[PDB]
């Protein structure tokens, strides 16, 4: 599993692989790991399948809830708060997943959240058996001052680098942008496609 | 008689009535007028506001709740146990997306809400609610519109009304009422009905209207555009 | 002196009688009248319909509700108990059939519901339920028809009625019943039984008809076969 | 005087009686009239039937009831609580048969079923079963034919009786019976006792005949063998 | 002013009385008269049986009751409720052998039974026991007659009585009693005390005599013991 | 007829009215007259101070209570009452902080008292809450002003009052009451209006004065302040 | 009318008042006077003394109790009421100081104690407590004089007193209460307070005083400092 | 054991084989692990096997009373999520059992479930101590356009190829259509045995 998360000036880019390891064996190829939970929010999963589905649809139903009462989406902190009580509530019988929340209220946002419920927040983030491999590129190549266009290619070439290493990602990668003009916005599956032999990846 | 078995909810007339829950129909009566019709892939909901002085702030006397982005409800009665009961059907409804991952049916959402009315009725030291419900939105088989009464009745309608101008309302509806007209006309005939319920000294004042059309969520008309059919 | 010994459903009379049980059997005769017969090799049953105006949908005022693919109930009085009466049975069905992998024997399944009534006339701070309740179905025996009253008491019919036209339905069924009477006959004596009870003002209204044989399941009469023997 | 302490279950009077019990009492006298007795080692259970229309299927008015192979028990009284009390007399009997392996004395099993019903009579919110029944079998002792009433009083009879006609079977058979009769002798004078109960109007029906002797398991009388006594 | 202050259990009268309680002790006087006394080394029960019809067996009508196999007990007043504090008594009996491996106070077994008694004169919701109780029986300190009443209290004689004719028999007692009588004389000192409470009408019928001396078991007098002394 | 339904929080008049909770709003007009307005970027609260004896420390009789550094609250009616309350919105108050770190809408808090209220009118064996606050602060949407009954109704305002001259306060702010006054004119209005609502024979005795402002914390005017408005 | 509404705990009369409240006060008017006023740098409380007969020892007719070594209580109303609360009152004070390590703010005790009495005017089954209590003592804010009611409000003041005499006391303190006094001359000035309470037949029989100064623990005056004031 | 089921453009195929190993022997030769649930669904069992007969009670249960409450056939995607969340809910003591779910709502539907309630949707999944064997059928023959026929023939083949090389693998081999047109099919046995003499697979 590869997910990572980052911010920039106005945006929110988050990206996964589509692998899935049940029964020490790929099984599935085109799993879902990046969900939208808000108009503003999204969501990517790492860990065990069961606990991660599971907490998708409780955040899910408790923003959905929080913004029919208080008539406004939930600050992107006050989600991560959420997650830590909720984990932190049940840590010596845990959820083995590791998460990562972002999106925009005011600013961008990308938080990290472990199955104890501590949560961190960062510039860029990524978990799974894949994540160190994406530290590497992120350290050597992300820059502040990137388009979103950049962005996109920055988060597609550390997934390719994270499966050519790593043999639990792999499968296509799902990329989303989230923008206050524009909302949660999942691309195209072709433009991934696009992008990757415009990268010479493939 | 009648005063002798009226002080329980748990008592039986000799003729068989339940007088405390038909007394507390009597409270649904001192509600504002609201009505509901279903209309070409569609349906939508009009509640009469009554205007206060000044001081009111127009954001909170909005009669019309969205239970999610495809189902809204509006009530009639004591607005403390409306708040309640609408609260009780926005759990209901998560918790049926927890268990199932959608929404299929919004007859089941309305029968969780009735069933909990209806074990007020049943059980000493308790009062039923005093509140009526009218439930609209989109699911798996089309346009749905249902009502709720403080005793837990469940009924579907393709137009429907409560509160204190409800007799004229339907009345109304009864006479003009049209099937798979559009949303435009259907907005028309519901203000007229509305309209047609009032006494003569006042007027009609700008009320709520909100509709959902199948593939769409709900959306919330403004004021200008209510004053388009005013 | 009767209405000293009226107000508690825990208090017997001087003679021996619970005034509040019989005020709930008082609600039930409110209801619309139905009725079931047995005929060769199956069995079936009939709900008047009243007809309301045309605002109302013509699919949620139906009694006849099924319990399973094999079980089909209708009841009459208080909606609002009914519906909580035929959930109960629902569920209370579908526990046999985890429990022993299938249904044998319909009684059982009435004795847990009236099991549920009977224990709402002893205990204080509930009330009755005021509804009477027809079970009908094919089990391991063979055709199966059961009625329920609020007091909780069964009894087994080759054909017996329930609602308001209740003494008139059971006297026509009491002269002119037949038994094993081929299906197409028996609706036609249903039909006749369920006109003989109604007032010379109205008329019969294209009730609501189901059956079921041995070796199928239940099937639910169209409104084109209903026409047919009206 | 009397009215003033017949409302609740909880109260003595001021001679020291519980009118509410005795209430109950007058319920039972309702019921229809049924007998049993003693005879050469066996005993014999006799319940009369009235005869109602002809849609009531001729197998589920039985008040004949099986606790076990070797016990049967004949109410009188609400029918709704006599299937409760049957109900629990057949879990008490199978808890029995699981602690010891079987049943040694039918005296415990009463005595359990009675301190159910005297538990009714002494606490608030609760009504005592309108209901007497009859327990007649074998143990490892011999016949055995024991009487329970809404109070839970127990008491063991060569022959005794329940129901509306209690009386004047008591008193015919404080004149006629004989101990260690025949099986064959012994219905015929149940008979006769019964028959001296009825009013001059009416006539013998065909009554439930039931009976057991050492070494064997109940046997229920046909409607042949029955017509042989009639 | 006595009607306002007897309705409630847990209600004081102005005088500082507990009307219920003292209800409850007329029930105990509708019961059969019986007694105990104590002689040279030992302590003896009577009890007054008045004979009912012969379909009765001469079995369950016995009020003598045996706690263990060394202490005996008979009651008076409601059969319901005394077969409950009998019951009651013997399972606290073993509760003391298991605890401790055997009974060495009688004192503390009715100071049990008693305390059960009085809690149900002291909550509301529960009505007091309607019986009376006498405990007789040998211990590690000789023997030993108690009495208890329906309000929890406990005394202990050498010789005492209850139900109808109590005040009979002990005035009789009075006037007639010797300690450290031997067993036979102590007997037909007993029938005579019991016999100078009947009415002109009747005569002694053959009572229930149970006695027992230091270092022996309890013995129970069979019918040809008794008619010695008749 | 009133009379016969005032007596049971849970009953239903026969005209649908719940007297108990009208006579609990009896006691919140007893108490002092309180009011609050919102001006250009805030929200201030006024509560009227009756002076009594000089014995009574002035710091204690504060009828405005700070629920956070940005969310303040004033009540009338019963003293005791009112305490619960607040303490019970601080409570609330840390458990929106503690789950999400921030509070973001104050009318989610309002709601948590004001469901707690309305728990107090549904169930017998309890009173309403004698009560009416009124919650003005600073959240993620801007200024908000609120008020709550005892019947735990909500209703959102520019300006509102409570107490025993609220009908004259109210009144008064529907003439001369403009939007986005500095804070300077929208406590000398406030003045004028709470002035404007005692008797003849006293007059304005230097009331409390808070308000808070975007981007700052709550303050409290001190006496020294108020005197420059008196 | 007032007779229709002053039954029961939880029922508000038509005019908003709680009656069972009222006549709890009434319960505290039968008490002994008391008073406690505040000096320079310290608080003291004065009881008054009835003398009954020489048979009492004079230790334990002691109204002022101390809380712990800095704070001090004294109470009037229902003795054994009063007993139940100073105990309530000391736990609650241990439970501050295992909390946090010492008690910083004695307002803090007094509002969970008066939340205790607020709990027993809101639920039925229960009363109130016939109790006023005064509460003085010395925190880490300085000298402190509080007191409650069987409602539970509290209230602040430098000088206060409860009781019979409560009326003539705060008038006489109202006339001639002057702040900072010395502690001798405070003592003195309550003298002569109590002393102008009593009636013209009686006199001032050497009350309790107490007293307590900053840095200091609490100290009890002895018969013969009392008698120098006398 | 040896479960296997694939989509089509308008059908769903599900199949098992029959061999139960009670107290390390092969006790039973022709135990039952193909259950239908719904009108248009089906379920396969795989592991314990008292949890699995369990569960498919609780299931068939469940699915007839949400027909009867709500008029319309459960969703197969609701489906898995209930089941999804009744095996997490017990992840510390689970049901120790591998299930996959098939059917028609408006389009084929195949979906796998694990004991702690991870849920993914595939265009074919195959279950059992068999699997592996059959992947490797399906890899290098399944194809989206074949006919109702040819996937028939698909499954058996893959099935029998596992009764080669599992020895927990055996006996007959029970195989359901699902369609619309036609709801669920279970094909008798002797046109089992027919396509199996065909295939020149006995
Ligand atoms: C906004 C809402 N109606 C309202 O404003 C309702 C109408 C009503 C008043 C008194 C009653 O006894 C019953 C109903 N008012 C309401 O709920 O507040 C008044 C109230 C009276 C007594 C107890 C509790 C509350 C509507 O228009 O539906
Ligand atoms: C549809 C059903 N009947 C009905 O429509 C019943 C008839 C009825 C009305 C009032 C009663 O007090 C008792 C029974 N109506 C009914 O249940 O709703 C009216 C109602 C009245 C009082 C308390 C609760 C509800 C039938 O035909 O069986
Ligand atoms: C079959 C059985 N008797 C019966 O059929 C009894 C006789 C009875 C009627 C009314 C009563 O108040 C008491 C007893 N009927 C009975 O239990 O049903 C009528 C009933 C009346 C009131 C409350 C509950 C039920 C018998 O013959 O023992
Ligand atoms: C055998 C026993 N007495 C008895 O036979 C007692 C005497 C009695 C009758 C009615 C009462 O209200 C009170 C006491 N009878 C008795 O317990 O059964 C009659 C009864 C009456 C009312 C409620 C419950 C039962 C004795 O002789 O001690
Ligand atoms: C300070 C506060 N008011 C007050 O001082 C209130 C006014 C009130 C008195 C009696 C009532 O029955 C109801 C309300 N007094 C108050 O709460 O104490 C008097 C009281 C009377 C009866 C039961 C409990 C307490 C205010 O100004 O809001
Ligand atoms: C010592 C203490 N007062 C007392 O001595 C109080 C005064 C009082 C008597 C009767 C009442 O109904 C209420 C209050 N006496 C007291 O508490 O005992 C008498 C009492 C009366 C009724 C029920 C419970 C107890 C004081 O001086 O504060």
């Amino acid at each position: 599993t590869t997910t990572v998360g980052i911010t920039l000036k106005d945006a929110v880019i988050m990206a996964t692989e589509r692998r899935v390891t049940m029964e020490n064996f790929i099984m599935h190829k085109n799993g879902k790991k990046l969900f939208q939970i808000d108009t503003y929010t999204g969501m990517t999963i790492a860990g065990l399948v069961g606990d991660a589905q599971v907490l998708v649809r409780y955040m899910k139903a408790e923003l959905e809830l929080y913004r029919l009462q208080r008539r406004v989406n939930m600050p992107i902190e006050a989600v991560a708060t959420l997650l830590s009580n909720m984990l932190n509530q049940v840590k010596y019988m845990p959820y083995m997943v590791q998460l990562l929340v972002g999106g925009i209220d005011t600013a961008p946002h990308v938080f990290s959240i472990d199955a104890a419920g501590g949560s961190v927040e960062d510039i860029y983030a990524s978990t799974g058996s894949g994540s160190p491999f994406v530290y590497g590129v992120l350290e050597s190549q992300y820059s502040e001052k990137m388009t979103v266009d950049e962005g996109v290619d920055l988060v597609i070439r550390a997934i390719s680098a994270a499966k050519q290493r790593d043999s639990a990602s792999g499968g296509m990668i799902d990329v989303a942008v989230i923008t206050r003009k524009d909302g949660y916005v999942q691309l195209p599956t072709d433009q991934i496609e696009s992008r990757i032999r415009k990268l010479g990846l493939i | 008689g009648q005063m002798a078995y009226d002080r329980a909810i748990t008592v039986f007339s000799p003729d068989g009535r339940l007088f405390q829950v038909e007394y507390a129909r009597e409270a649904v009566k001192k509600g504002s007028t609201a009505l509901g019709m279903k209309f070409a892939n569609g349906v939508l909901l009009i509640s009469d506001k009554k205007v206060r002085s000044r001081l009111i702030e127009q954001n909170s006397i909005e009669k019309i709740q969205l239970i999610d982005d495809y189902v809204a409800a509006v009530t009639s009665g004591l607005v403390a146990d409306a708040r309640v009961l609408v609260d009780f059907a926005r759990i209901s409804a998560q918790q049926e997306k927890v268990t199932y991952g959608s929404l299929v049916n919004i007859e089941n959402l309305v029968k969780r809400v009735a069933d909990q009315m209806q074990q007020y009725t049943q059980y000493g030291g308790v009062r039923p609610y005093g509140v009526s419900l009218i439930f609209a939105g989109i699911d798996q088989i089309g346009p749905r519109l249902f009502d709720c009464d403080p005793a837990g009745t469940i009924n579907e309608y393709k137009a429907t009304a409560i509160g204190s101008g409800k007799d004229a309302v339907v009345s109304f509806l009864e006479r003009e009422y049209k099937e798979n007209l559009p949303e435009k006309e259907a907005v028309t005939l519901g203000i007229k009905a509305l309209k047609s319920s009032l006494e003569e000294g006042e007027e009609l004042k700008a009320p709520e209207i909100a509709s959902i059309t199948v593939g769409n969520k709900y959306r919330i008309y403004d004021q200008e555009e209510v004053k388009k059919f005013l």
